[PDB]
């Protein structure tokens, strides 16, 4: 099967439905909020690693707030829900990339393109590690520009999908027919 | 050209009203030149799936009084799942390889109990489980004797994985019933409390062998 | 993996390609027909329970009509095809919701928004059960309105997708270019 | 989980990002190039067989070029990556179709609609085999026309998605508002 | 601006014809102011994938006369799968732990047969299977002796899971052949009947251990 | 109506410039009638996830000097993973069923090592593994003695499946270290080299029992 876990509501005013990472989650970086789009991106995607991690974060938060810690581990929940939280073969793909000798995902550092003015973010993706060191930002600069273009395309697409969802086709149809018939009237004039 | 139905449902959005206004202006200009009800029509009609229609391919789970759970396979055979203080079995055996030697049992029931036993999270105490298979009868008893981290916890977990019918906290569950009984029975309509459903067994098939402990290096 | 089973053709005049549930399937409710859209909705979705059930229904129907009942069960087919019919971790998600103490799926009752005039339906989704009883319709009224809005958006989107599939971009392009060039001609006039 | 393997860059001038099959791959048919669209089609699809095969092809190519053959088999890679390369239950679906008695996928011959003038291809799909022989092209002619229509719709849709990705909504909006306000000005005139 | 190719393919739909008409009207007004062939061009060109190109990573299945099935791993070793009335083995053993003790065999072949034996649906009779591994040779024989619900049913099922080459009904299959033989062999082109393919083994990997019976509580 | 932000990002495409030109023409006509910076604003801000926040539910893997690997479960217990030439264990036993008989150990650690041992690809030599469980302590040693196709290959494979910290080719890996040690320890911050992460164990859970050899027909 695939993952089925859903993200708990997050108490972020700017981002109502998107998992916001608190001070404790991010090392020496205070609190950052991502938004509903970035976290909901991988409700169909099986090839992203960071949103699986934040699903792990939300599962931990649920297990703490709505159960009792008891000071001893309950591996039952994680062993049962691991296939419901994360993809099962993405780690296999990164293990294979590692064996072959191409840069693989670290799973500790993740990089994202924070939009300075508006504060949107791409869904963070793994910082490739190779040869026992971090890849220079120059090495995968091409991937950085590809992700920037992906952000642009995805935000310009989601608004289209929202417009399609709210606006029926009978409107844009009867609009183009009416404008065409008025253009015909101008032709007659 | 079915805009009429949609228009009543959602005229609130500004873009729709702007579009309609522009269309009406263009049309006028060209002619001059020439119980549970939601929204307005949507209704909360509900379904009660008769799952007896799946009696020929899938086992169905339903219960009678929150203590007598059942699994029916076909229209001829089923099993009791009774939470009780009384033990029908007083020997700590499970003669599985003897059952396989004398293939006189029903394959469906043995697969049911195999799935049930391979889905018990972190099962490590084999003293609890007891079995009887003489004549093809399926009998399995469990001792729910116990702080948490006990085989009773996981065994109740897999019970409510299967039956889905049911003071414990932090993923630990306790019941006053000391024992549980699984045993062969015929088919009737004796599960007033719960509708029959197959989802318990299909879901239990997912987690089988997932949380099992290693007892040998080679396996 | 994921499910791969496909729905057999259903003998419903109103709904040619959509699984129609007969009298026997629905308790004391005669026969209802859903349509191709509702049943085909979860050809990409992994988070719906009722269409997995109707896939089970169609698998049973195929096994009865195109094999022999023989009066003894053949668990082989269901044990082999269970991962090809239903999602494997959705039941895990509902078990987890049950353990935590939030309302979980019953898997017996399913509710849907029957459009009275046209007869369309949303894909039925599980009636949440909690605290040993059915949730009041008031409790999840918000989810009901969310599903109504989802029906509206999905029907207003599918027609857009059909228009995109049948109408090429060279048409809407050469149309907007021609209208713009005529507007330029009016500017010259 | 699902597949996560990604297709290695292919040295085809016509098709930069699409897996091109060389002379050795295709029996007595020289070299053919498919394109990025056909190979990328099943990055969300779980019901296609041929692109799983070409993922197997690319995995073999990677294992040969970037490891050492050593003349003895390394089943470790394939046993680890099989769930990352192919769907796990599509073969189950074809086994079931075989048991029931409907035509099943052969997995040797695949048919596709080569566009003669432009050279595009649909993603090849399995040639159904039944009754111990290949089905006549007349028998599944209906499926052939359905796939032709699917090619037409998918190519007319992808260009729409590309236009949506590159063109923002603020443009088409301010365009329709400006044209409407000019039509209003013509009404005043 | 590649409308020319699409226009021939699908001009039937009313919306397209309306669009073209409107465009032609606008253009005229502005100028005044100033073998197997489908549709028309699509062809049923077919592919015959040479699966020998996967000889270096994947085992390929192909058969010769509908009774001699084969699995080739690499370009040096393969296995016979023969449905016959003759038994090469007359002892009911499978010395698997002895084979693992003396690691003188080919790992690919042992993994092949392990997958084959872990995909046998509801296997419960161990008397049928017989094995020989002396010297690294892979030999496995099966007794297909038998109404249904027999190990022969599931063993033929997993055969056609693997080979995909082949009067039984209701998910029960019977063959006149009493026995089946799996044994080591070299590589040739001796499978005229069937093209080599890996899909049988990859699919068999899916169902391994899925339909297995429990023989011990701890496992 | 947030076109302003997008316009700076991507004005290169011809269609956008054409649209803007047409809009400006229409507006003019109607008025007459009346560190690491990408693109211009996107920045490569990075995240360093403090995975200690998952100490209450998930085991975290981190290492100190590329030879001392660690797995910490909770904030009280963890395990050493040391590649060394020194053996703490000189007996070829693994008393797993004795450990299950006396349930005095931590369930998390036993599940960790069970997952570790069920993910070893094509494990066939049981002489290598040695275990100590007296008192609830978790001790597992591995002999990495060896051409390839050796248990050392797969055992290093599963090591770097778990720890992800590390001249061998063609999916064969060799190390000068003869032995490896897993043993119980308390919790500190002694893994300067590597950040703690759970991904090794979650990924190892995927491949458990996948590449296992059959040692019995019934299983
Ligand atoms: O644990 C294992 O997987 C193997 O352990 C070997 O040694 C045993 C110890 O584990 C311990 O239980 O004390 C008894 C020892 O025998 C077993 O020898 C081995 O059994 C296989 O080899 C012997 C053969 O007779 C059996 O049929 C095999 O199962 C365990 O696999
Ligand atoms: O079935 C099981 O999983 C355990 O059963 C225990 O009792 C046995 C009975 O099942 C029955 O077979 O009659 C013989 C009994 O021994 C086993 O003792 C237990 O074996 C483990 O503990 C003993 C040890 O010597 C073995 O190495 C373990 O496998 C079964 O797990
Ligand atoms: O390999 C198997 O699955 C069964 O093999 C049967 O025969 C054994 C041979 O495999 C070989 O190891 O030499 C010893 C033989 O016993 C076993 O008898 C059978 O064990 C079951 O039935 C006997 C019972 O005492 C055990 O508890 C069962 O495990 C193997 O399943
Ligand atoms: C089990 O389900 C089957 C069909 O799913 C039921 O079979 C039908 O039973 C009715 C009883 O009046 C007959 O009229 C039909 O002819 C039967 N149809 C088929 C296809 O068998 C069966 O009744 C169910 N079992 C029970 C005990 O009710
Ligand atoms: C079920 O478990 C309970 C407790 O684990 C068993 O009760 C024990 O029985 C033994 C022997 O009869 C006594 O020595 C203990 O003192 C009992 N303990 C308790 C807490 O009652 C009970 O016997 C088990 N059931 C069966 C059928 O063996
Ligand atoms: C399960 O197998 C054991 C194997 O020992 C059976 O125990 C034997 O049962 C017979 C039946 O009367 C007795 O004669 C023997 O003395 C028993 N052996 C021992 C060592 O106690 C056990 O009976 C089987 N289970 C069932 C329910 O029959
Ligand atoms: C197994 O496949 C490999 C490649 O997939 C074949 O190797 C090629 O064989 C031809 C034979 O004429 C040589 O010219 C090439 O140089 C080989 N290439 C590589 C990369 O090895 C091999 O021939 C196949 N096995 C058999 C028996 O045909
Ligand atoms: C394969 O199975 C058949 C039947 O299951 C075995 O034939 C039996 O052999 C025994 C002893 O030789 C006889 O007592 C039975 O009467 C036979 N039954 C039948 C139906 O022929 C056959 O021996 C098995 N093959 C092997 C190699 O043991
Ligand atoms: C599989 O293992 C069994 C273990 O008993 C082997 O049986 C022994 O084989 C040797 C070989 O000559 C004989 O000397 C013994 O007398 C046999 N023991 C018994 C109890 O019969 C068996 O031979 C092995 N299988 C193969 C193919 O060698
Ligand atoms: C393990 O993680 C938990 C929370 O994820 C940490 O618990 C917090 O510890 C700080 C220490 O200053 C306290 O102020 C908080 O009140 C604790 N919160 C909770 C919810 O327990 C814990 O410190 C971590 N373990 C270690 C050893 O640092
Ligand atoms: C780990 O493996 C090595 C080699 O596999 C073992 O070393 C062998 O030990 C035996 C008995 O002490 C000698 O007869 C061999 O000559 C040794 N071989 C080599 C290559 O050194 C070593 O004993 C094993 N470790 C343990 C603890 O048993
Ligand atoms: C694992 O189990 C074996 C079972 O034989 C233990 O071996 C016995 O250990 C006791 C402990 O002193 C000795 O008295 C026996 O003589 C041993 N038996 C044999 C045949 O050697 C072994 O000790 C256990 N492992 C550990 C670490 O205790
Ligand atoms: C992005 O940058 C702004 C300041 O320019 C900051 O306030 C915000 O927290 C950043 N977002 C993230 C996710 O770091
Ligand atoms: C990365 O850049 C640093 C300097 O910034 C340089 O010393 C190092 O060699 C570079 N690494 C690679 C792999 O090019
Ligand atoms: C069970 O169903 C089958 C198939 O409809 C039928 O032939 C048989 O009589 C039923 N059994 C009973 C006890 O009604
Ligand atoms: C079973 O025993 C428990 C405790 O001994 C007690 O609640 C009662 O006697 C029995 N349970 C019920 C529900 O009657
Ligand atoms: C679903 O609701 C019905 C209402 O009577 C109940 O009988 C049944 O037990 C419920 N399902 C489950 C799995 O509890
Ligand atoms: C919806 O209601 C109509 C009558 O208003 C009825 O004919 C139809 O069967 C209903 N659909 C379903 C699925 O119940
Ligand atoms: C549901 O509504 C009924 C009355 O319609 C009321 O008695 C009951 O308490 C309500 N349940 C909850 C959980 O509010
Ligand atoms: C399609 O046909 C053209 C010639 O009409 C040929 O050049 C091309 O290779 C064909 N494509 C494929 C994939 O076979
Ligand atoms: C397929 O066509 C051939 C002739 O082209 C004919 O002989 C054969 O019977 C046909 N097969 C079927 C199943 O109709
Ligand atoms: C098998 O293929 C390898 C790699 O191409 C080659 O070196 C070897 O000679 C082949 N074996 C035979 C028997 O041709
Ligand atoms: C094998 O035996 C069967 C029945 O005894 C019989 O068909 C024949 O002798 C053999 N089978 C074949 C296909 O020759
Ligand atoms: C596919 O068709 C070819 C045609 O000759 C045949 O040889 C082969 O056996 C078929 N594939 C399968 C799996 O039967
Ligand atoms: C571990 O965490 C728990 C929960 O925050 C806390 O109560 C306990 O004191 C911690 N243990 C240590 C040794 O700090
Ligand atoms: C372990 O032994 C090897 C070979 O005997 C040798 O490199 C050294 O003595 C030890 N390894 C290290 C890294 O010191
Ligand atoms: C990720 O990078 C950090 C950088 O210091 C390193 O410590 C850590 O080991 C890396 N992760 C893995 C899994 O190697």
């Amino acid at each position: 099967g695939t993952f089925t876990w859903t993200l708990s509501d997050s108490e972020g005013k700017d981002t109502p439905g998107g998992y916001c990472l608190t001070r404790w989650m991010l090392i020496e970086a205070e609190l950052k909020c991502f938004g509903n789009t970035a976290v909901a991106k991988c409700n169909e995607k099986h090839d992203e690693e960071f949103c699986d991690m934040l699903r792990l974060f939300d599962f931990n938060k649920q297990a703490i707030q709505r159960l009792k810690a008891e000071a001893q581990m309950s591996i039952q929940l994680i062993n049962k829900a691991v296939n419901a939280l994360i993809n099962d073969q993405l780690i296999m793909k990164n293990h294979l990339r590692d064996i072959m000798g191409i840069p693989y995902c670290n799973y500790s550092k993740y990089w994202y393109l924070n939009h300075t003015t508006t504060g949107r973010t791409s869904l963070p993706k793994c910082w490739l590690v190779s040869n026992g060191s971090y890849l220079n930002e120059t090495h995968f600069s091409d991937d950085i520009e590809q992700q920037a273009d992906n952000m642009i395309t995805e935000m310009l697409q989601k608004e289209y999908m929202e417009r399609q969802g709210k606006t029926p086709l009978g409107l844009v149809d009867l609009f183009v027919f009416s404008t065409s018939f008025y253009l015909i009237s101008i032709f007659l004039h | 050209g079915q805009i009429v139905t949609f228009f009543q449902e959602v005229p609130h959005v500004i873009e729709e009203v702007m579009n309609i206004v522009l269309i009406a202006l263009s049309v006028l200009a060209v002619l001059k030149g020439l119980t549970s009800l939601y929204k307005g029509v949507y209704e909360l009609q509900t379904l009660e799936l008769n799952m007896e229609t799946l009696n020929m391919t899938m086992p169905l789970s339903c219960t009678k009084n929150n203590s007598h759970h059942y699994i029916m396979v076909g229209n001829e055979t089923g099993l009791e799942l009774t939470l009780t203080n009384t033990s029908i079995i007083n020997h700590k055996f499970c003669n599985l390889s003897d059952a396989h030697k004398k293939n006189l049992y029903d394959h469906a029931l043995m697969s049911i109990i195999s799935t049930f036993h391979l889905s018990i999270p972190n099962f490590n105490q084999y003293e609890a489980m007891s079995c009887d298979f003489n004549g093809g009868k399926i009998s399995v008893q469990y001792n729910l004797s116990h702080h948490c981290g006990t085989v009773a916890n996981g065994v109740l977990q897999t019970f409510m994985r299967m039956a889905w019918g049911g003071r414990g906290n932090w993923d630990c569950i306790m019941t006053s019933y000391q024992y549980l009984i699984i045993q062969n029975t015929t088919w009737e309509d004796h599960c007033q409390f719960s509708r029959p459903s197959p989802i318990g067994y299909l879901g239990l098939l997912s987690q089988r062998t997932r949380d099992i402990y290693i007892s040998r290096r080679l396996l």
